């Protein structure tokens, strides 16, 4: 930082050639009548000046200025109006932790349904508030060999659980979901089954899997655990 | 122990990113509207993980050029105490010299996670047999780390910026294989004291 | 003497943050879920250890500078006595003038404490070989805590943001070489008359 | 004549340690942990009340301006002129305030767990010593009851001052490491005819 | 504290009556009110028409638009790609959603085609002619109720919108 | 009656009145239509959800030499011995189940939950040290209790 004094401090930076109030070098800011003649000395007339005579000096030429995180407009037609070039905009300053960005309704809106979207699906009707009949040890069978090959895995029975645990009509919905077959596909979201079979033989163990969980959802919560936590060790 | 090694770390991406979501909580909050989440700070920010993707370059380089480097990686391996991987990452005695802090974004995940719609397609029929969704990093975002190496030894960046290249050249996490993860990683390498702040 | 300093510390985490819960009964408990879970009030609310955090920031900057300050952190190793640091934080035979509090939450561990799933992958085969779920505090988390000041002296005020300064580079708690427990500390502090509470 | 109560509910808001001044029971205990924590054997918690009362007093009360007997000295003598030792006692007649000791509500299975605290190098970061130390943990109620016969009119105000002095310094042991933090809520109750 | 919004929707959580919710707390001189997105976009409305100043739906009842809305699902008229661009429009205000089934139902003058999907089975052309007329006028309904009801109406066909 | 659970402290000022957009839960009582926040939803959802679900025979000299290799190429360590006298101190039937457990070979992984063996043996010798392991913690089940410490407390001197 070269600085040189004069009768004024001429430090001379590469980011600018500053001066606080006449070198014969170039100066880029003056840092400042009898105040027009010294501007009119200087060769090289300043970028800007920053100091009634705002107005005289502009007229001169000459630009003036007047005495955190980056602030980036998102939101643009804008209009003379009362001389400064202008537009109405109401919007929403939004505070990053790098960043202060101005959006505008449409980015509220956005996250509105974003936000509501999560709100609305959060409670499912009756949650932790008809059912078919088998023997306890043929829910065992039907569960071992349904585990065995992949139908009901370790996911299925954890979500089986949770949903359970959510009451018995979450967990038929769970179900009836599960081996809902899409008209549009003829698919249903069981796992396929491993091993070498027919698609008769495959339909039937997936009507298996809905009635043996069907039929579990009528037992006992510490009995339907106990039933499966002989398979899905965590839950 | 009179030094310290900042290496500020700037990886854009050239490549759709990914990284699955870790915290169940909002995994599961996510996994009702997208199968695969990219994971995601609390300040609505994108986090890889990056000591395991560099001491995994660093490991399979160095087991590659022949040195006395083992294998953290398989299943409960004890790290040895005497690799170049166990004096800049760690071992059960002493800790890593090296604090890798995780590539945060300088953006946020509505300007660079997307939604977007993957396919399993029939090889006979040629149609679409199965759909999921999963969220990733676009492209040239702007992803930052510092490495800090207290007790700088002189071949540490140098390391650091081997483990930078394969780290190009492999990808940084996610689904590596189709195509994703590809980055590139800017150096701003310095060594600074550390009675930098005691004035 | 008749005055004390008070230095009000304000935390957030700019990282996930894992500090180990110590409880045998709690941590014992949680092992039927997470293998490493969090060190919580039983008001339920993180608490972190701010004190030795401090005590080793200021040993390694100012025995960086040269000052003779001991090290009170090997195995056997016993404070001197007469170093900054044992005056600050306290030696065998002189208790310490920081009451560094512990760094309580302010939020409970369902709005700051997510069960999070790390890995060790394989680095031959590119494939999970170990998982393990750990509860780890989200970004943005606030935490305050008070350091009060016994018998004020000049210097610190400034050692102990020096020292701050020190954590927001490293980190505090566990982890923190793989990314963890990046932090940023803003400082109030008040020197407030020891006779407050008299009247 | 009409003798001061002032009951004195304690809880618990960072944990608490105060170690364990029966030697058969700690060497019973050290076993377990390096630290026990003081228990009696009603297995409840007690907590010296009186010296922290009395030093909060002593403190505060020097650097207000009112002389005092600096107890917890290296000669630790006290007067028998100043307000602490007409409050907190002198070494001639007793003190004029019965500090109970600050017994806990609840068991030792209820508030009481054994922790792991540490001590790490600063160039490994690794854990260079380990042990085991007894906390209370965190909203446990205890209770005590202050007794100051022949009532001055400074004395609950006294009383509740010292216990802010205890709330932000902290009842126990290892204080300066945040141990010991809690809230105090305070009852009084004049005693007239029996 | 004065509630502007119609308290139903409300599930049973467990011994709990509630409804999920987003609105806004506008503090005013003592209502403390809890009002909607429907008075903030008309606030928003006051406010973008101000500053720049310094510069008829027909009722069909619910159980036949469920009716009606099953109907035109089983013959792929309102397809779930219908039912979720509708619940876009519908979150964006009524008036966006009126232009979106004007937009969809109307007759290209040139054309003679209708932005609908064609009904799946043996229909005449004045069957297929009522049936878009259906779907125009059950849709129409449905702008009137509110985004609760409208969202548990049309997640029983779509169940991701 | 209502009242607002949601902290009413940070509030913008747009067009001239006081408001706050929040995403909450409007919750009925007996007389009191209350607007609880999300926390309290996560108090309900956890306190219901917890409430819930609230509601063979070998050598001791040879087993000396067993512990010892297992301890040595670290199969065995402390905190095995420390659960294995934890569930001894618990019965029969549930120390059976402990090294049931650890001994379990998950098919889907093939991982058993020992601690892997270090040093250069290949598939089949980690596999017999696991079945050997698997064989002395069950061989060390029938002991008696005074016994079983005794052989214990030579590796982990805590327990
Ligand atoms: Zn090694
Ligand atoms: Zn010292
Ligand atoms: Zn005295």
């Amino acid at each position: 930082t070269k600085i040189t004094f004069y009768n004024s401090v001429f430090i001379e930076t590469h980011n600018g050639n500053y001066l606080f109030s006449m070198p014969d070098g170039n100066v880029d800011y003056l840092i400042l009548d009898e105040l027009i003649d010294y501007i009119e000395r200087l060769k090289y007339t300043p970028y800007k000046v920053f100091l009634i005579l705002a107005k005289r000096i502009i007229s001169k030429k000459i630009r003036v200025e007047l005495p955190k995180k980056v602030v980036l407009n998102i939101n643009d037609n804008m209009c003379n109006f009362a001389s400064y070039r202008l537009m109405p905009f109401s919007g929403f300053i939004v505070e990053k932790d790098d960043r202060i960005e101005i959006n505008d309704k449409n980015w509220f809106d956005m996250i509105w349904n974003e936000e509501y979207n999560k709100m609305r699906s959060q409670i499912v009707a009756e949650d932790f508030s008809a059912l078919p009949d088998m023997s306890h040890d043929k829910i065992i069978e039907n569960i071992e060999y349904l585990f065995n090959i992949k139908i009901l895995s370790k996911n299925r029975i954890k979500e089986f659980w949770e949903e359970f645990c959510k009451g018995q009509k979450a967990a038929i919905k769970y179900i009836t979901q599960v081996h809902r077959k899409n008209p549009n596909t003829g698919r249903r979201n069981w796992n396929p089954p491993e091993g070498d079979f027919t698609d008769n033989e495959i339909e039937k163990l997936y009507e298996t899997a809905y009635n043996t969980l069907l039929s579990l959802i009528k037992y006992d919560k510490n009995k339907v655990y106990n039933i499966l936590i002989n398979f899905n060790p965590k839950l | 122990a009179k030094t310290m090694k900042k290496i500020y770390v700037t990886m854009k991406t050239l490549s759709p990113l990914y990284t699955g979501e870790v915290r169940r909580e909002d995994k599961e909050a996510a996994q009702k509207r997208v199968n695969f989440p990219v994971r995601k700070t609390a300040t609505n920010k994108v986090l890889i993980p990056f000591k395991g993707a560099l001491r995994s370059a660093l490991e399979i380089m160095l087991k590659a050029k022949g040195e006395n480097v083992c294998d953290t990686g398989e299943s409960r391996a004890r790290p040895c105490g005497r690799c170049v991987t166990c004096s800049l990452f760690g071992s059960m005695g002493r800790a890593g010299r090296a604090s890798v802090d995780f590539l945060i974004s300088n953006d946020t995940k509505e300007q660079i996670v997307r939604e977007s719609t993957h396919l399993r397609i029939e090889r006979q029929t040629k149609s679409a047999s199965d759909t999921f969704k999963g969220e990733e990093v676009i492209e040239g975002a702007t992803f930052t780390a510092t490495i800090t190496i207290s007790n700088p030894q002189e071949k540490d960046l140098s390391l650091i910026q081997s483990a930078l290249k394969f780290i190009e050249e492999n990808g940084i996490g996610g689904w590596l294989n189709k195509g994703y993860g590809r980055v590139s990683f800017e150096v701003k390498s310095e060594d600074v004291a550390t009675d930098r702040f005691l004035k």
